[PDB]
């Protein structure tokens, strides 16, 4: 199932042979990369004591 | 004036539904072939226009 496009077909389709035409198969996306993060740049510690 | 076909829209389950998540999206399959079949009658209604 994910050799090819058309082997994705043919598994999104439960069949060896698909016939002439157009066929949706998936939603292909952007991985996300260089994970950030921010944070307020305050470094005084909480009263908990 | 006559009306003779709609806007073509396609929609995507599990982006719709859980969007860039594996946990919802494997919660998701458990409910079974059911957005298969939402996509497979909207794709139906946009050939049909
Ligand atoms: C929030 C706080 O003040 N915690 C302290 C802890 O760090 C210390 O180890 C203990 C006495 O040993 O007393 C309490």
């Amino acid at each position: 199932c994910a050799l090819d496009p058309l082997s994705e077909t043919k598994c999104t389709l439960k069949s060896f042979t698909v016939e002439k035409g157009i066929y949706q198969t998936s939603n292909f996306r952007v991985q996300p990369t260089e994970s950030i993060v921010r944070f307020p740049n305050i470094t005084n510690l909480c009263p908990f004591g | 004036i006559l009306p003779v076909s709609m806007t073509k829209t396609s929609v995507d389950c599990t982006m719709y539904i859980c969007g860039d998540s594996t946990e919802c999206s494997n919660l998701l399959l458990q409910y079974g072939s059911f957005c298969t079949q939402l996509n497979r009658a909207l794709t139906g209604i946009a050939v049909e226009q």
